[PDB]
């Protein structure tokens, strides 16, 4: 039994067979948010969506940033890209965002209705023959089908390991984005600039010396 | 749990049992227990072969061209450091060469992967259907047309051990090229000449302390 | 500007008010010596006064004809013209803390009603139990919604006493 | 079975053997349900037939010297006039939209009512090539294979034009002139870091 805090009392609601079947169960729920089984099911979906969005977002900031430093690409800072892109764009940001809400809203609604009634989006005749591919799998949050083109989930012996890797990297990506936001305000530089500055002089360039994080000191 | 008759990377040590000696080069070295899971160990065994065989070609492709230039042989590519070959002017632009490379490697690599998933299912020629590899081959060791001289019919166990040993040494050599070129800024054989000129004052300690 | 107000940074009355307040302190500061404790206290008050008028102007508060800052409470006007930190943002600050206190107290009340003598736990606080609930109250907005959606927040009418009608 | 798309793989069970053009290709299992497969079977043939007309038309215009497929409708936006083989066509854009919508609605409405009749024959088979059932099997395979090729070819026209901006015939000439200096890897968009 792996725990986030060795020797602490694992919450009872995380030790049930249903809870222990979730990926990344390290017994961490000090606020008891997931005590209700229905709520835990909903929060598990929320964590997966945040994990996958954070991973795509952080990869869209870190990889272009590292290539920009190496000179392969020329991409602005993640916090300046929105302005640079819109100047050379074909639409104002208001019309761009509105289209996004319509398109995102449609797919999010279909995912929403599947959470309430799993497999219900396979209702015959609802979609133009494609509903058969929208039933998902037996596990909520792992649709598979057209969402798994390479069929990696079909390998049963590797299924548990794949899920743990996704949630572990997803949790790391979420903290990375929160680090980008905090470091932008604290230092006023880019994430790779912060990394280079720390490596140049680790003992004098960190959050204890940025003049913001520790005001009492 | 490992058999005591098998050779060991650290004589006397107690090594994991899952490295039972079937794979070539099995010296029981796995201090981080990366290969504990049988499913992953199967993949790692192939990945070691692939990285090992490319490293052997790459190392031979970096020393021989430099050795020939030092001897005196003259050809248009002579005298070009392995890390400057990209900028050299060839008959076609580097971008077009890369495009052809990926298309060709997509075919052969997907053929190789098909065998790994279902061994023996990619032994047949798709065009001239008569041609076929022998049915007894194993993943990673095709044989047949890939072994025209029939060396695989001899002491295969020793030959596989020789292959992996040379391969592991080649992989370290290529890692040395990256580190040495990045710190010394010269070709690997030029570094060897400097060391042989004065071995006692040309250690990595001497060199890096000066750059410190 | 909004409702005929003007920014305090551009208000003559606002500037005049600061001069009067500092002038009052300066008059008192004349009767004390430079290094005496009363002089140090008065100057510290003067520094705080100057900082106060500097900060309010920087925050962008609107001033009336009296020269005093006036707050904006409509969410639309506050968000449109950058006054959200006057009423709107403080609104949700309060409701978070207030619900925190209310939710923690409700949890303690429910927890001790399963004890042998519930009334004894209300005059002699179960501090270990109270302390645990206090820390877990940071997530009350999530917990409260789940009870509302689960139908457990409220009691059924058949169990509530009422008078004859 | 026409063949195998991935040598050494197992054909899906839900794809009938007699289905023309069946290479056992369905990695996403889109056609697993019989109802979905029935709709997709018709849609594939309809797409292929339009693509074959679309590709044949796109090449003919440029081969005969009337421009490429992409520039054909520019007269409707630059204030020009329609032409067909060089002879002016009096109609304007608004008239073309109205007639096309009515003509296609009547024709496509009739097809929709038939209920997925892929191979109607009769009036649509005046020469009776597919009159015999035994011979029809091979002809259906040839139609779907040429149709699948045309669909890929049209996607090539669209993708190539976006990257290069030239016509399909012009691109072929450019590649033939300098094969190693004119290809997808040298257009500056298909392969990023070059
Ligand atoms: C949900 C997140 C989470 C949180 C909040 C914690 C929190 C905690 N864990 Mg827990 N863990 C968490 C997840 C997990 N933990 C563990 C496994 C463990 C173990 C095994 C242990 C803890 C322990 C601890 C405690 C350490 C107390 C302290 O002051 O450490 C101080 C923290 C540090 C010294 C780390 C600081 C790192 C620094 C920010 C990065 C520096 C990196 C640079 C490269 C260094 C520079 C180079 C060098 C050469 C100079 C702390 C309460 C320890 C404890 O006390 O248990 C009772 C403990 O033994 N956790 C796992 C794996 C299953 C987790 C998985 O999610
Ligand atoms: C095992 C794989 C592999 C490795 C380890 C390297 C390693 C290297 N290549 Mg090489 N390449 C490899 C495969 C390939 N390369 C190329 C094509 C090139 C080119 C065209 C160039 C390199 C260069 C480099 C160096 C990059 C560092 C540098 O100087 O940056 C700084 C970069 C420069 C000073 C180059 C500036 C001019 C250049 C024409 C700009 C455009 C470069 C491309 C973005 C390179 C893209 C390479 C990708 C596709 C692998 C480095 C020694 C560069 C080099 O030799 O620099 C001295 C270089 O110019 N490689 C191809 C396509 C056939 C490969 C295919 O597998
Ligand atoms: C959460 C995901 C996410 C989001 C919201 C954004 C958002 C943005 N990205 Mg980023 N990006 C992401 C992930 C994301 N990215 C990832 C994972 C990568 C790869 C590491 C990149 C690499 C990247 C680059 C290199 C650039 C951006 C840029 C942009 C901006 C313009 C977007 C645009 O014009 O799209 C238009 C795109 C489409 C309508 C569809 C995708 C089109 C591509 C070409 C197809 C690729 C297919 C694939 C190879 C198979 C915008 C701020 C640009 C920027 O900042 O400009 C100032 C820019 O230069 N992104
Ligand atoms: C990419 C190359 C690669 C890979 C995939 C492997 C894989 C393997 N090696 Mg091999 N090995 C390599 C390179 C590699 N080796 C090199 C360069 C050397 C020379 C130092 C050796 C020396 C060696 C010995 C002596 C033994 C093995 C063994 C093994 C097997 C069990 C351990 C394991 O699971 O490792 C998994 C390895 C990886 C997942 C690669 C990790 C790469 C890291 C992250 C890079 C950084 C390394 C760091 C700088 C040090 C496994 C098939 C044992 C065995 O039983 O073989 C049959 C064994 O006895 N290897
Ligand atoms: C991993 C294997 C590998 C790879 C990727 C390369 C890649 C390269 N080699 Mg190297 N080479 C290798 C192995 C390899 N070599 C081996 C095993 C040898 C024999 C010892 C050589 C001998 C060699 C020579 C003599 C030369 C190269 C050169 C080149 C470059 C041009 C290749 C060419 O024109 O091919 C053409 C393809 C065919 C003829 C087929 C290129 C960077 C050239 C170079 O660096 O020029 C500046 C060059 O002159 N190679
Ligand atoms: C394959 C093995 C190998 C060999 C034969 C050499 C040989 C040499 N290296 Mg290189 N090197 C290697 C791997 C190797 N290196 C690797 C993996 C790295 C990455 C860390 C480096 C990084 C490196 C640097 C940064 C420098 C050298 C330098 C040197 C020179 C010796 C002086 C020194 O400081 O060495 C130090 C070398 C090491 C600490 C490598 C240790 C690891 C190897 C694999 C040990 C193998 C031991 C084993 C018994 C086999 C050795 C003999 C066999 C090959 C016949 C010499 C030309 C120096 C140079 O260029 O001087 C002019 C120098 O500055 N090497
Ligand atoms: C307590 C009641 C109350 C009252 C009397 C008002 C009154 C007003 N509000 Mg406010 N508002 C309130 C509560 C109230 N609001 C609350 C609770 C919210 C949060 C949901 C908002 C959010 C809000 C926005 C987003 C906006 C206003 C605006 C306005 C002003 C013009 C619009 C109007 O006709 O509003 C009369 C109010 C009602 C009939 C009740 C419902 C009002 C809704 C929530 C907003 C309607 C906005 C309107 C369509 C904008 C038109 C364009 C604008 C440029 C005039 C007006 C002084 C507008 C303004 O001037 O912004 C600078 C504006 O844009 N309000
Ligand atoms: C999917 C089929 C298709 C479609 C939608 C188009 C569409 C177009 N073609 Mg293309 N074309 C096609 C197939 C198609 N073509 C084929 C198969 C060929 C080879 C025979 C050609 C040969 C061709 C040429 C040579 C030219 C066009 C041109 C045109 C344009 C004007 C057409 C016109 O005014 O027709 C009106 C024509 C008629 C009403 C007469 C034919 C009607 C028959 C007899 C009955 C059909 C039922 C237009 C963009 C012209 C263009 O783009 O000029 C810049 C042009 O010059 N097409
Ligand atoms: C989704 C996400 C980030 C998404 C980012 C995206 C799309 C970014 C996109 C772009 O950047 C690009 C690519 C390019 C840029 O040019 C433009 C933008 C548009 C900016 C982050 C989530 C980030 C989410 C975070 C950080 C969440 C952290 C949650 C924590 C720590 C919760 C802890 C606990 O709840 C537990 C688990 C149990 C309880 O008992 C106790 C407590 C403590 C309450
Ligand atoms: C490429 C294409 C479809 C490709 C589909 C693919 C690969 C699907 C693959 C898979 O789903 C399977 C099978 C099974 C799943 O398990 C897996 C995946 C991988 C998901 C269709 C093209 C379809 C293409 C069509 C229908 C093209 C029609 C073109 C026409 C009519 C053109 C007309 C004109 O060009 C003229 C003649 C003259 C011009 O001036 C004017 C215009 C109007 C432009």
């Amino acid at each position: 039994r792996q725990s986030w805090l060795p020797g602490s009392q694992i919450p009872a609601h995380l030790d049930t067979p249903a809870a222990q079947a979730l990926a990344g169960n390290f017994g961490f729920d000090p606020l008891g948010l997931g005590k209700d089984p229905v709520a835990l099911r909903w929060y598990q979906q929320a964590e997966l969506i945040h994990c996958r969005t954070a991973m795509a977002g952080v990869a869209g900031i870190l990889i272009p940033g590292l290539l920009t430093k190496a000179g392969a690409l020329n991409v602005p800072e993640w916090y300046d890209a929105g302005k640079v892109a819109i100047e050379n764009s074909f639409a104002p940001w208001g019309s761009l965002l509105a289209v996004q809400l319509f398109l995102c809203g449609f797919v999010e609604a279909k995912r929403w209705q599947d959470i309430r009634k799993p497999g219900s989006q396979g209702e015959p005749g609802s979609f133009l023959g494609f509903e058969a591919s929208l039933k998902g799998t037996s596990e909520l949050g792992y649709p598979g089908g057209p969402f798994d083109p390479l069929g990696l989930s079909k390998e049963a012996d590797k299924w548990a390991d794949w899920k743990l890797k996704e949630v572990k990297n997803g949790r790391l990506a979420m903290l990375a984005f929160l680090g980008f936001v905090a470091q932008k305000y604290a230092t006023g530089a880019g994430p790779v600039d912060n990394l280079a500055a720390h490596l140049k002089d680790p003992w004098h360039v960190n959050y204890a010396t940025n003049g913001v994080s520790l005001p009492f000191l | 749990k490992r058999d005591a008759a098998l050779p060991s990377w650290m004589p006397g040590a107690d090594l994991p049992g899952y490295l039972n000696g079937t794979l070539p080069g099995d010296f029981g070295f796995d201090p981080l227990y990366l290969g504990q899971d049988p499913v992953k160990l199967k993949w790692y065994a192939q990945a070691e072969l692939m990285n090992a065989r490319f490293a052997m070609l790459a190392v031979a492709g970096i020393l021989v061209p430099e050795l020939l230039s030092n001897i005196g042989f003259s050809w248009p590519g002579a005298g070009v450091a392995w890390y400057d070959a990209g900028k050299f002017e060839y008959f076609a632009p580097a971008s077009s060469l890369f495009g052809v490379q990926m298309l060709l490697f997509a075919w052969v690599e997907i053929r190789r992967y098909q065998d790994f998933v279902k061994p023996g299912s990619a032994n047949q020629d798709p065009i001239f259907t008569n041609n076929k590899l022998p049915d007894g081959n194993e993943p990673g060791y095709p044989g047949g047309i890939f072994d025209p001289f029939g060396w695989s019919k001899g002491d295969i166990k020793s030959l596989k051990l020789k292959e992996i040993k040379n391969g592991r040494l080649a992989m370290l050599a290529f890692a040395g090229f990256i580190g040495q070129a990045y710190t010394t800024g010269t070709t690997p054989l030029k570094n060897l000449s400097t060391h042989l000129a004065d071995p006692w004052s040309t250690t990595v300690w001497q060199n890096d302390l000066a750059r410190l | 500007d909004i409702a005929g107000l003007t920014p305090c940074s551009e208000s003559k009355a606002y500037a005049k008010l600061e001069k009067k307040e500092l002038k009052t302190l300066e008059k008192r500061l004349k009767q004390y010596e430079a290094d005496s404790a009363p002089a140090v206290a008065l100057k510290a008050t003067m520094e705080r006064t100057k900082a106060r008028f500097a900060n309010y102007a920087k925050a962008g508060l609107l001033c009336g004809n009296d020269g005093l800052p006036h707050l904006i409470a409509d969410p639309g006007l506050a968000l449109k013209y950058g006054h959200a930190g006057e009423v709107f943002i403080p609104t949700f600050g309060f409701l978070y803390v207030a619900g925190y206190i209310g939710y923690v107290g409700r949890q303690y009340l429910i927890a001790v009603k399963g004890e042998a003598k519930p009334t004894d736990k209300e005059i002699i606080i179960d501090v270990p139990l109270a302390t645990k609930l206090a820390w877990q109250g940071a997530g009350w907005p999530l917990a409260a919604v789940q009870e509302l959606q689960r139908g457990t927040l409220l009691e059924k009418e058949e169990n509530i006493t009422v008078s004859p009608r | 079975k026409a063949g195998n798309w991935l040598p050494g793989s197992d054909a899906p069970a839900w794809l009938p053997d007699d289905l023309p053009g069946n290479y056992g290709f369905d990695p996403l299992s889109l056609g697993k349900e019989p109802a979905s497969l029935k709709r997709f079977t018709e849609s594939e043939v309809i797409h292929g037939r339009w693509a074959m007309l679309g590709v044949a038309g796109s090449l003919a215009v440029e081969l005969l010297g009337y421009g490429n497929w992409y520039d054909a409708p520019l007269w409707a936006v630059n204030g020009g006039k329609a032409t067909w083989f060089g002879i002016e066509v009096p109609f304007d854009l608004n008239a073309l939209l109205a007639f096309e919508f009515v003509a296609m609605a009547a024709a496509e409405g009739q097809r929709g009512d038939a209920g997925g009749v892929v191979y109607p024959g009769g009036a649509f088979d005046p020469l009776g090539f597919a009159k015999d059932s035994s011979k029809s099997g091979e002809l259906k395979l040839k139609e779907i294979k040429n149709g699948r090729l045309a669909m890929v070819a049209f996607l090539g026209f669209v993708a190539q034009h976006a990257a290069t901006g030239k016509g399909p015939i012009a691109a072929l000439g450019e590649h033939l002139a300098n094969p190693w200096g004119a290809n997808f890897a040298t257009n500056g968009i298909s392969v990023p870091f070059f």
